[PDB]
DNA sequence: CGTCCCTGTTCGAGCGCCGA
DNA sequence: TGCATCGGCGCTCGAACAGGGACG
């Protein structure tokens, strides 16, 4: 019940940087916490145990930072695989706990989004449904907001959305979402308009159709 | 009663009567696990009621053991087993291994019960007696003696030396690599094999000896840090010996000079030609003592010499195991703490130094008596025989509070000595 | 050469308990200081430790669920298991085991993971999911890049393999992790190709259902309309 | 009626016999009074008549009480004693009022005719036999023998209290929840019971010794506070120690002294503060007891000030376990020291004082330590717990003290209590050479065929000094030129010696002794502002110390 | 090397106080 | 014409003891 908190949560950084992500105690747990990887994929490893010990295996650029309240994990100079999300346990008392982890990215120039909309397909149609869809694509960084609008009017229910993880050749992004509407609801309307606000233009990326 | 065996007859020394030392006061705490280890071994009928007319007594006490949680009675015998030296001894003395020094691990197992089961001889009884205290002397003393052998009394070892030998037949030719010693309620168990394999081999040990009587407290083995219980075993191999060392300054004054030769001297009565003429020459006036003498080429030939005679254990020097043996302990600060272990003087068997407990909690007292378990057991693990302590402390600081640390079966001989730091024969920087 | 491998039922009833299984081999749940722990991620959050189990049966359970669930071993064969009584959706993530140890007087870490197992809870029944293209209407084609796309919604249990002109196209699609919407499945793909390819060059999107043993083709149509 | 219960064995010491001492004669008058007292005694089973066969005797003579003009039996039991076997006392302690705790309901009572109740072994009785002499040269007195425990024999306080143990024993294992306290043939008991369940139970118990000959007569404090016991007066809150009045005499004796310290020092435990140090010096000096001495003012000092104490009522508590045990030490005139142990602020539970000196050189460090000390035993002597400390010395002293001191060292739980006379290291030898001071190299020797010495230094800057002294060794005079260089220095000085002797008195950073010279030598130091001693190894030739050696052994060496 | 000599430590004696 | 005995405490004094040295 000792909570663990790594503030710093999504960090974008290059090949070559040093990084350090934040651990702290909700009290003194006298360096009785440990360090673990886990790559996109999920497979999870073990960096650092007590502090700042080097598990075996683990690259001699991977350095463990700390004491009482407060503790380190200090990545010497960014490699291709060390991007990834981190996470400290702490073993000073039962039940063990971990931090929220810190997922290290990649810093690439900024791109807006390539907005997309969809009608509802003719067969989504035949069969009584409505759904639109929009997609947000290869856009940085993550950061992006999208806002639905039927005839103007801006809608909220239907709307289910997806964001995927920064792709690993291109360091972008992408994101799906689709408001889904009755069959007449839909044909009971004309103007469906998908909004993204995303950090490149102070003015909403637009797209839309009608009916 | 207990054993059918017929009971082996001990006599004090002649001369000497039994103890007649008075029982000093203890911690409600300690009364109340005494009480209660009494008044069950009483049921058990281990020891018996006794009033006045027993002119003999020994001081208990309990210590709660850390190792198993579960309070322990303890009987300071130290002067009894004085007073009956011959016997468990010269007469019926039990062997010392060489080899448990040189294992890799060791473990200890509290093996005091074993003695339950054996009758003490009836006459020798009245000399175990004892007598617990009451807070704020509520009642009189209540009295006891013991029928069965006793912990912590030379004499029990020796004894039951024979069914322990019996006991561990089967175990010893099924592991003809392990070592076993047995010193008074302790069973020195040493192998070679990995730790688990070890840890594992002593749990068998455990194991087998139940499966014939003797059973052996359950230590605790904490899931929280620190993870204490992984000390448990001894490591007679990270067992090194402190030389001595003359310093390294840039240029050295005369005080420097000065102090170099006093422990060069002290030091000349250890090692051999440990020289100081040439380099007490540096000194040949009045000098003040903040003057940088240079170092001769002449002296400094010596200097960078003695100290190639400093890098070798005192050499003659042989354990003769009909003596005694003196171990001395320094107050170096820092929680440091440096000693030796002689039986003639000067002629030292083993110097070290017993770091510390981060448990120290900048309490000297805690720290020393723990830095004399250290050494007793390095003692008995090494020669197999306890020493006498001459204790940097004063008698009634010491007399009250070691009990609060003791956390061992035996209590070493001890006396208490005021030396200053003359020369720091034994210490760095 | 220690590994653990997670075993289970990957999709469970709610309110029913499930088994999981772990494993290993490199060490024994005999040895001193050695024990499993079992940690859990929910999909998407973050490592949650559930219990561990030692070389001498001292137990420890998470305080939040010490109340459903148990942990327990076979040493002789290497294994350990955890109960989980009366599962909720909540419980629905995946399940790690681990090789933990006691090292030293401070050293004790988890030491060698294994991949996990997806428990998933959900009254779902295996359905197939229902495949919509996805092509631009109003705003017809230009001499730029187009970008189709597919929509597999309402589908059950995952996973769902999305290509594009059987494995032809792969440079410019997206497939985006699904969603629950009423107990099932949804998700789209999305592929850019030139506009020089579609439509004058057919583009199918591939959609295959394990679980239903199931696979259908959508071929992207321009929007006559 | 006697006891039953089973009677302890009793021994003489090994080869010896029993008492064969002649009884003197006695007046007719006397002898008559022994004669009804014994066959009362012979009808009550406490004597029985013996055989000729018994060789033994030990003396018998009657007195009586002024007051009551009624004659006693005292029986002059020396020799017996002093071939009685050897006992294991078990009265470890007497019991104290700060120890008990509040109860409910309290009753006192108190045991009657307690020796002559108990059996003595019926093989040690032959050795009781004493005669009481026919009223003339007629006839063999009249021969008897004990079969309880007489009074003024050595065994009888060890084995009527373990009998008594004995009985109370089944009666508590039924009755964990009362209270007894034990203390010889008196019984304090009390239990949180109801005034009636009680008494219920009072009764139960009295009921009980008497089926054990235990009789409880009707000199039993039943719901009486003050209940006066062991010395004391107990109330429902507070106990009083019985009114102390001292000999207020107007010639004073030594042995008047003894008598008086004594009875302070028993007031100590209560009255705050009590200094004996001063009128204690008194019996000091090979004095003969009714030998009369010089109440020194010093002394008349104490006396005032005490007595002013002792005229102030005061009280102490009782100990509530729950809330922690807290001990105050408090400086007073050199060599004394006051405590109080309480547990809420102004309410004391006891007082007492420290003044013992361990040691000819020591320093207020120290005897505080030793205060400390005493107090801890005490108190788990009579809480079983060891108590907070509250004491003059800031965290920063004993910091450096216990750090640099040779010796291990400790105090457990305490804090500062900013109340002077504070207790501070006045003075600290440095740690380093200083530069910018003269190199003092002292020493000194004697004759130990004449009893006299030369002892001075010999600094670098080509200084001498060399004072003459007679009856002084060695270790007086190498300490006698470490005391030269003190006072021939500025306020820095460098100083270097050959006796561990006297770097040894030095380090252990004195602030009082026994002998003036070092009181001299302390004084020398804590008026320095840098004064530092290295040692060598007198007789090897080191620097400036052939110099002084040459100069001090001048007519003693070469 | 075997004595002696000089301290400083400890502990019991001999008084007193207090208890039963 | 004992006022004992046993226990705890205080105070002092004076053996007995244990190093460091010093003479022979
Ligand atoms: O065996 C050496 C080390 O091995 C592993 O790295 C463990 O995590 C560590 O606790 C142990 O001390
Ligand atoms: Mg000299």
């Amino acid at each position: 019940d000792i909570q663990m908190t790594q503030t710093t949560s999504s960090l974008s950084a290059s090949l070559g940087d040093r990084v350090t992500i934040s651990c702290s105690a909700s009290q003194d747990i006298s360096s009785y916490l440990n360090w673990y990887q886990q790559k996109p994929e999920g497979t999870v490893k073990l960096l650092i145990y007590y502090t700042s010990s080097l598990h075996s295996g683990v690259p001699s650029r991977f350095s463990g930072s700390g004491s009482g309240t407060d503790y380190s994990l200090t990545i010497s100079n960014l490699e291709p695989e060390d991007i990834a999300t981190y996470y400290c346990q702490q073993y000073s008392k039962f039940p063990w706990t971990f931090g929220g982890g810190t997922k290290l990215e990649i810093k690439r120039a900024d791109a807006a989004p390539t907005v997309s909309i969809f009608p509802p397909s003719s067969e989504q149609l035949t069969s009584g449904g409505a759904s639109v869809v929009c997609f947000l694509n290869n856009f940085y960084p993550k950061d992006i907001n999208v806002k639905w609008k039927i005839d103007g009017s801006e809608r909220q229910n239907g709307v289910l959305n997806s964001w995927t993880d920064q792709d690993s050749k291109d360091s972008t992004y992408s994101m799906s979402s689709t408001l889904t509407l009755t069959k007449d609801e839909y044909e009971r309307h004309n103007s469906y308009t998908c909004e993204a606000t995303h950090k490149t233009s102070t003015s909403p990326i637009v797209k839309s159709f009608n009916r | 009663p207990i054993s059918p065996i017929e009971t082996v007859p001990v006599k004090l020394k002649p001369g000497m009567d039994g103890p007649k030392v008075k029982q000093w006061p203890l911690t409600e705490e300690k009364i109340k696990a005494l009480v209660e280890i009494c008044t069950e071994m009483e049921k058990e009928g281990k020891i018996s009621k006794i009033g006045p007319e027993n002119p003999y007594n020994t001081p208990v006490f309990a210590i709660k053991k850390k190792d198993s949680t579960k309070w322990r009675k303890l009987v300071d015998f130290r002067e009894l087993n004085k007073r009956t030296q011959d016997f468990w001894e010269v007469q019926l003395g039990i062997p010392h291994p060489a080899g448990l020094k040189k294992k890799k691990s060791v473990t200890v197992l509290d093996v005091g019960d074993a003695y339950f089961s054996v009758p003490l001889d009836e006459d020798f009884r009245k000399y175990t007696a004892f007598t617990i205290p009451s807070i704020n002397n509520e009642t009189p003393g209540i009295r006891y003696q013991y029928n069965v052998l006793p912990q912590g009394w030379k004499g029990s070892p020796a004894i039951f030396q024979s069914s322990m030998t019996k006991i561990l037949e089967p175990f010893k030719k099924q592991n003809p690599d392990i070592v076993i010693y047995q010193y008074m309620d302790d069973l020195y168990v040493g192998s070679d094999l990995e730790i688990g394999q070890h840890r594992t081999k002593i749990e068998e040990l455990r194991q087998h000896l139940l499966r014939w009587g003797l059973t052996t407290p359950d230590k605790k083995h904490q899931k929280e840090p620190p993870f204490l219980w992984m000390g448990y075993e001894l490591h007679p191999d990270k067992w090194t010996v402190q030389p001595i060392v003359l310093p390294e300054k840039d240029s050295w004054t005369v005080n420097d000079i000065q102090k170099l030769v006093g422990k060069l001297n002290w030091a000349s009565q250890i090692y051999p030609g440990i020289k100081v003429r040439q380099l007490s020459k540096l000194l040949r006036g009045t000098k003040a003592l903040t003057e940088v003498i240079p170092l001769t080429e002449e002296a400094e030939l010596e200097l960078a010499e003695n100290r190639e005679i400093l890098k070798e254990p005192v050499h003659g020097v042989y354990y003769d195991p009909s003596k005694d043996l003196i171990a001395e302990i320094q107050k170096q600060g820092q929680g440091q703490w440096t000693y030796q272990i002689y039986q003639e003087p000067f002629k030292n068997l083993k110097t070290g130094k017993y770091a510390r407990m981060r448990g120290a909690h900048t309490n000297d007292v805690k720290q020393l008596t723990e830095a004399v378990q250290k050494i007793t057991t390095e003692s008995i693990v090494i020669w197999g025989k306890t020493p006498k302590f001459k204790l940097p402390i004063q008698k009634e600081t010491w007399e009250t509070w070691w009990t609060e640390y003791w956390q061992a079966t035996w209590i070493p001989e001890w006396e208490f000595v005021n030396t200053p730091p003359l020369v720091k024969l034994w210490y760095q920087l | 050469q220690i590994t653990l491998k997670e075993s289970g039922p990957g999709i469970v009833q709610p309110s029913q308990p499930f088994r999981l299984t772990c494993t290993f081999s490199g060490f024994s749940l005999s040895t001193s200081g050695i024990g499993v722990t079992w940690i859990r991620q929910p999909s998407g959050k973050g490592l949650e430790w559930l219990a561990t189990i030692w070389w001498d049966d001292d137990n420890r359970y998470n305080p939040s669920l010490k109340s459903r669930l148990t942990v327990s071993k076979d040493t002789s064969n290497n294994q350990a298991f955890l109960n989980m009584m009366t599962v909720e959706t909540a419980d629905t993530a995946i399940y790690y085991c681990a090789q933990s140890a006691i090292t030293s007087v401070t050293d004790s870490a988890m030491d060698h993971w294994g991949q996990g197992t997806s428990v998933t809870v959900s009254s779902a029944k295996t359905t197939p999911p229902s495949v919509y293209p996805l092509a631009p209407g109003s705003a017809a084609q230009t001499n730029s890049m187009v970008t189709l796309g597919c929509l597999v919604k309402g589908y059950f249990p995952e996973p769902v393999t999305v290509t594009w002109n059987s494995g032809s196209l792969s440079s410019g699609v997206h497939t985006f992790p699904a969603v629950l919407q009423s107990d099932l499945y949804t998700l789209s793909s999305s592929v850019t190709v030139p506009s020089s390819t579609w439509p004058s060059e057919t583009v199918t999107c591939n959609v295959a259902h394990p679980a239903s043993s199931t696979k259908v083709d959508k071929k992207i149509v321009p929007a006559d309309c | 009626p006697i006891s039953p219960i089973e009677t302890v064995p009793v021994k003489l010491k090994p080869g010896m016999d029993g008492p064969k001492v002649k009884q003197w004669p006695l007046t007719e008058e006397k002898i008559k009074a022994l004669v009804e007292i014994c066959t009362e005694m012979e009808k009550e089973g406490k004597i029985s008549k013996i055989g000729p066969e018994n060789p033994y005797n030990t003396p018998v003579f009657a007195i009586k009480k002024k007051d009551s003009t009624k004659w006693r039996k005292l029986v002059d039991f020396r020799e017996l004693n002093k071939r009685t076997q050897d006992f294991w006392e078990v009265q470890l302690g007497i019991p104290h009022p700060a120890g008990l705790k509040k109860k409910k309901s309290v009753t006192v009572l108190d045991v009657g005719d307690a020796y002559f109740s108990v059996p003595l072994d019926e093989d040690f009785r032959k050795y009781t036999a004493f005669t009481i002499p026919s009223i003339n040269n007629e006839t063999p007195g009249i021969r008897y023998q004990y079969n309880v425990l007489p009074q003024g024999w050595k065994g009888s306080p060890a084995i009527f209290q373990s009998s008594m143990t004995k009985i109370l024993e089944p009666f508590k294992k039924q009755n964990p929840d009362i209270v007894i306290y034990q203390y010889m043939d008196d019984l304090y008991v009390g239990s949180d019971l109801e005034i009636g369940q009680h008494r219920t139970k009072i009764e139960e118990l009295r009921q009980h010794l008497l089926r054990w000959g235990l009789t409880t007569p009707d000199k039993k404090h039943q719901k009486e506070p003050p209940f006066l016991w062991m010395g004391y007066e107990l109330h429902p809150d507070k106990w009083t120690v019985q009114p102390i009045v001292l000999p207020e005499k107007d010639s004073w004796t030594v042995n008047d002294i003894c008598k008086l310290v004594g009875k302070l020092n028993w007031a100590s435990q209560i009255y705050p503060g009590i200094k004996v140090r001063q009128l204690s010096k008194l019996l000091r000096g090979t004095k003969a007891l009714t030998e009369v001495i010089p109440l020194t003012e010093e002394a008349e000092l104490e006396l005032a000030e005490n007595r002013e104490i002792l005229k102030e009522p005061v009280h102490g508590v009782y100990y509530d376990p729950s809330k922690d045990l807290i001990a105050e030490i408090q400086k007073q005139g050199q060599g004394q020291w006051t405590y109080q142990i309480y547990q809420e602020p102004f309410k004391n539970l006891k007082t007492g004082k420290y003044a013992r000196m361990r040691g000819a050189h020591t320093n207020d460090v120290k005897q505080l330590t030793e205060a400390v000390q005493k107090i801890t035993t005490e108190s788990i002597v009579i809480w079983g717990k060891t108590p907070k400390f509250k004491l003059p010395i800031q965290k920063e002293t004993w910091e450096t003290w216990w750090t640099e001191y040779w010796q291990a060292t400790w105090i457990p739980e305490w804090e500062f209590v900013n109340t002077p006379p504070l207790v501070k290291l006045w003075y600290q030898l440095e740690k380093e050479p200083i530069v910018g001071a003269e190199t003092f190299y002292v020493d000194g020797a004697a004759n130990r065929e004449t009893k006299l010495g030369k002892a001075g230094y010999v600094t670098n800057k080509g200084r001498q000094k060399v004072v003459p002294l007679t009856n002084t060794t060695n270790q007086k005079t190498e300490l006698q030129a470490i005391y030269l260089a003190l006072q021939d220095s500025g306020l820095e000085v460098n100083i270097v010696t050959d006796s561990q002797y006297a770097l040894g008195i030095i380090q252990a950073q004195p602030d009082k002794s026994e002998s003036e010279l070092v009181n001299q030598i302390i004084e020398q130091l804590i008026k320095k502002e840098k004064v530092y001693l290295a040692w060598v190894p007198a007789h090897k030739g080191i620097g400036g110390n052939e110099q002084v050696d040459k100069l001090v052994s001048a007519g003693i060496r070469k």
